[PDB]
């Protein structure tokens, strides 16, 4: 629902694509060390 | 058909290829038409420079920006 | 009571189809698409 | 008493759904400004209790609290007892007031910590495919690998405004 | 005039008791929704 | 065979589960389905139906407020299409631009 | 809310009576919101694999209003099982015979085909002409509105409202109207 | 005076946007049930030479008229009441896990 | 009454009437014009 | 408007008429332009057969149709009124315009069955005993067609036929 609205916004129509939502790291320790990077 | 689908390599469908706009092409392209989208590769910010290759993105629009920060735009 | 002789979608004698306001709108869109895909040859 | 485009009121005459008049912008805008304000005095004095959040994680979103138990099917490569904190948060929500991210909250605002607990193997599954009168039968036994996180502290941090 | 707790049951005399006990819950801070134990450690 | 085959039914019957109690949810503070769907993801609210099953059962006030947020939503958007497109966008219709 | 587990449990897993006024209402529409409530899906603690259904209360079957010529048209049939035992009678003839045959036909129908069919049939009431015994009227808890706005005739709209409609022709002096 | 939905039931709802326009607060302090729109609890409900003798005086009906009261009471069906068979008691788990 | 899919007036007599949802040539002077539709 | 009196005076009969006071249409209609006076006054695709403060105005005091002659209509909005005018009367919505009874005729008791939306007459039609299959099912119709073109706020046209 909503591809059509986040194409013309822009966006892709799949929220699980490019976007800070899916390319954006998931974790990271919690003394600021920065989590290796996703292999997807 | 299926052997065009083949040579111009779209056997994964919602998979986007960039190909020449050139007249074999074209001609490859008028008989598979009705199984493909054809947009223009849209470049507002040029081709991807030798140290910008890897933080490029092709947005659903159309255009392959050179600069990809994940970030919100301050303005 | 109301038979179909035969097999229903082959034969002589038919069950009979009809077109959906969806499959309308559906073939428009596709339409549309070889359409912009002519435009994009075109040039 | 009739002005141009007037039509008397007849069953369709009006729509059948009440007019709706949205709130002038400059009012609606110091009534968040204040909204905001008081939500923020909230959190810097802690008037609030248990916190949840939904937050996305192993492509998936997850709905957590305090000493609440996650497991993921996928191997972290993480050594048991260590501490990460999920940047990915959508939703914090108290008793009172509830954030919502678009798409995502800020780290400054809210900040989620797990824990990892245990590494294991899933229980087997079986794959198995027969196709009548072909001769077609094969089976597989599978174990996907799993983690469990406990979710340790869903801090907030006063940030709005 | 102020409504200090709400207790439900099947009968009028449990539902009079979950009330009470509500309201126990509450003047001893041991609310459901009450700020989780913090185990963070000394620092 | 069966057990196989019953994992993809799972999470059609999942989905249709939480369709169903989100429709409830809604139905219950006098929205639909699509009206809720919609103007969340047009507010830039990624939540998974799961979720919002979750929050529907578990937390009430949270539903409304996010039902709240959805009509409020849609009436921009008839205000914006009743308008000839002169008018400034609404407070809640703005989108966050990423880049 | 800080209850306790028994008492909890009971709050949420709990059967509500709701009443629904038949009076000149489709009987598809009270038949559509009485399957629902039997159903239980206006819960968001819905499952098939409990028991979420609700009691529903449906007072005036006597008085509903079927859209167009259904009275005469609309057909239900029945077979007794002996041979020249087919009878089909019509939407009037049904409704003299019964009159809580057809909103119970159906909301038989718009239930779900299986054996919980007959415990939420079990579940709900019918009752015509305005009468509900006093256990069911004193265990009611919430009223549904009535989905089809009932039309006012030309008698009950008031002459404020006849005012202000305008009139739209001039009709000649010498007319025998 | 705009309100996206009545706020007269479960909690009063009140939306904002942070100045950058990255977050959404919502404020949604629960109602009261008033003191007017209460019941009372209605807690109100001889010569006697011999003591309130009182005993159980109830006759075990048959299955028949057993299962149609329980069902009369209930608001069920009679199967539901009808017993089952030592396949089904015994394939029934004593020990089924508990979440909470 | 003769059942018939094109009712027509065999005489000026002859006169259309629409009852019980069916179309009928009514007629006097002959009644034989008498014509019920199909 | 005109009556007609008729008194039988010393066995002389004499029939009179007289003139009384008529409606006059309201001041400044919004559509001057328009030929009828649902376009003059903008209710065109904009009625239907609950609008008895419309419905009234173009029909006799015993229920019957004023020719289109004199209402000034065009052809289709007569028959538009006329249809929902039949519709309304169907569904009772007219009680002080009724049938005309000679005297001493006093209807026998019937049943009563409300209906609303009735396109043909109660006593014309024939019960559906064979629907049929779903390719050529047989449709009750609900309505009338030609207020098809009737405005339609919601996304679902209507259905004519059940
Ligand atoms: S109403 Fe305009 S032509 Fe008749
Ligand atoms: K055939
Ligand atoms: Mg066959
Ligand atoms: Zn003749």
């Amino acid at each position: 629902a909503g591809g059509q609205w986040r194409l013309q916004q822009g966006l892709a129509a799949n929220p699980s694509g490019y976007g800070p939502l899916t390319e954006l790291p998931d974790w990271s320790y919690a003394d600021g060390r920065p989590a290796p990077p996703m292999k997807g | 058909e299926k052997d065009i689908i083949k040579m111009l390599g779209l056997e994964k469908a919602h998979t986007p290829q960039v190909h020449k706009n050139i007249p074999s092409v074209n001609a490859k392209l008028k008989v598979v038409k009705h199984l493909i989208r054809i947009k223009p590769l849209k470049l507002p910010q040029g081709l991807p420079a030798e140290e910008n290759m890897s933080n490029t993105c092709l947005k659903s629009t159309g255009e392959l920006v050179v600069q990809w920060h994940l970030k919100p735009v301050e303005q | 009571r109301g038979r179909i002789p035969g097999r229903q979608w082959i034969g002589k004698h038919r069950r009979p189809r009809f077109v959906s306001l969806r499959a309308k709108q559906n073939m428009i869109r596709r339409l549309e698409i070889e359409a912009e895909n002519h435009y994009w040859l075109s040039m | 008493s009739y002005l141009p485009g007037y039509v008397p009121k007849t069953s369709l005459s009006s729509p059948p759904w009440p007019e709706v008049v949205l709130p002038d912008p400059v009012e609606e805008t110091r009534h968040h400004a204040e909204v905001v304000k008081k939500v923020n005095e909230m959190i810097v004095t802690g008037q609030y209790g248990r916190l949840f959040a939904v937050v996305h994680f192993a492509s998936r979103q997850w709905k957590v609290t305090s000493e609440d138990l996650i497991l993921i099917g996928n191997e972290l490569d993480l050594a048991c007892g260590e501490r990460i904190r999920l940047e990915k948060v959508l939703l914090v929500g108290a008793d009172n007031f509830t954030l919502l991210g678009k798409p995502l909250l800020g780290k400054d605002l809210v900040r989620v910590e797990a824990t990892v607990i245990e590494k294991t193997e899933s229980w087997p599954r079986i794959i198995m495919r027969f196709r009548k009168r072909k001769n077609f039968k094969k089976k597989r036994i599978v174990t996907t690998p799993q983690t469990v996180l406990r979710i340790n502290s869903i801090e907030i941090a006063p940030c709005l405004l | 005039k102020k409504l200090i707790a709400e207790g439900p049951g099947e009968t009028v005399l449990v539902a009079e008791e979950e009330a009470a006990r509500v309201a126990l819950r509450k003047l001893y801070g041991f609310t459901e929704n009450r700020r989780p134990w913090n185990y963070s450690k000394p620092k | 065979v069966k057990c196989t085959k019953a994992r993809y039914l799972k999470k059609k019957n999942m989905r249709t589960l939480w369709i169903n109690r989100i429709t409830a949810a809604s139905q219950e503070h006098g929205l639909k389905y699509p009206a809720l769907i919609g103007n969340l993801v047009k507010c830039q609210v990624e939540l998974n139906r799961k979720v919002l099953a979750d929050l529907a059962i578990y937390e009430p006030k949270t539903f409304k407020s996010l039902a709240a947020l959805a009509s409020r939503r849609r009436h921009e958007g008839f205000a914006a299409a009743l308008g000839d497109g002169k008018e400034p966008e609404g407070i809640f219709s703005r989108v966050v631009q990423y880049h | 809310s800080s209850f306790s587990r028994a008492p909890q449990q009971w709050a949420t897993f709990a059967r509500i009576w709701y009443l629904l006024d038949g009076k000149m209402q489709p009987p598809g529409k009270l038949a559509a919101m009485a399957s629902i409530r039997l159903q239980g899906l206006h819960k968001p603690v819905y499952h098939a694999l409990s028991d979420c259904g609700d009691h529903v209360v449906i007072m005036n079957t006597r008085h509903i209003a079927f859209s167009g010529n259904k009275w005469e048209q609309k057909v239900y049939s029945s077979h007794t099982g002996y041979p020249g035992g087919f009878r089909q009678v019509t939407a009037a003839q049904l409704h003299l015979r019964d009159p809580v045959a057809i909103v119970k036909l159906a909301i038989y129908g718009m239930l779900p085909k299986n054996l919980h069919r007959r415990t939420m049939m079990e579940r709900l009431h019918l009752f015509p002409d305005e009468y509900i015994p006093e256990d069911i009227l004193k265990n009611l808890v919430e009223e549904l509105p009535q989905p089809r706005k009932i039309p006012k005739r030309l008698d009950e709209y008031t002459q404020e409202e006849i005012d202000a409609f305008p009139r739209l022709w001039t009709p000649p002096e010498d007319y025998r109207l | 005076t705009y309100s996206p939905l009545p706020d007269d039931y479960n909690c009063n709802v009140e939306l904002a946007l942070t100045s950058d326009g990255r977050t959404i607060v919502c404020y949604h302090p629960s109602v009261d049930i008033p003191y007017e729109h209460t019941k009372p609890i209605p807690r109100p409900d001889h010569d006697q030479v011999l003591k309130t003798r009182l005993e159980e005086k109830v006759e075990h009906l048959e299955e028949g008229p057993m299962i149609e009261q329980l069902s009369k009471m209930f608001f069920t069906t009679k199967h539901r009441w009808y017993p089952h068979g030592r396949y089904h008691r015994c394939r029934k788990n004593l020990n089924p896990p508990k979440d909470r | 009454f003769k059942n018939k899919t094109v009712l027509k007036k065999r005489c000026k007599d002859c006169y259309l009437v629409k009852r019980r949802g069916r179309w009928y040539v009514y007629c006097k002077t002959h009644p034989r014009h008498k014509q019920r539709q199909m | 408007f005109r009556e007609v009196v008729e008194t039988q005076e010393g066995k002389t009969t004499i029939i009179e008429g007289r003139i009384t006071a008529t409606p006059k249409e309201s001041p400044n209609p919004p559509n001057p332009s328009g030929q009828c006076p649902i376009c003059r006054w903008n209710l065109k695709h904009k009625y239907n057969y609950d609008d008895v403060l419309l419905l009234s105005q173009f029909i006799r005091p015993h229920g019957g149709m004023l020719p289109r002659k004199i209402t000034g209509l065009c052809q289709e909005e007569h028959r538009k009124i006329e249809e929902c005018v039949k519709m309304a009367h169907r569904a009772g919505l007219l009680p002080n315009h009724r049938p005309r009874l000679p005297e001493g005729v006093v209807p026998k008791s019937k049943p009563q069955l409300n209906r609303y939306l009735t396109r043909w007459a109660p006593g014309s039609v024939k019960p559906i005993y064979k629907k049929g299959p779903r390719w050529n099912r047989v449709r009750m119709p609900v309505g009338s067609p030609l207020l098809r073109d009737n405005v339609c706020y919601s996304r679902t046209p209507w259905k004519l036929y059940h």
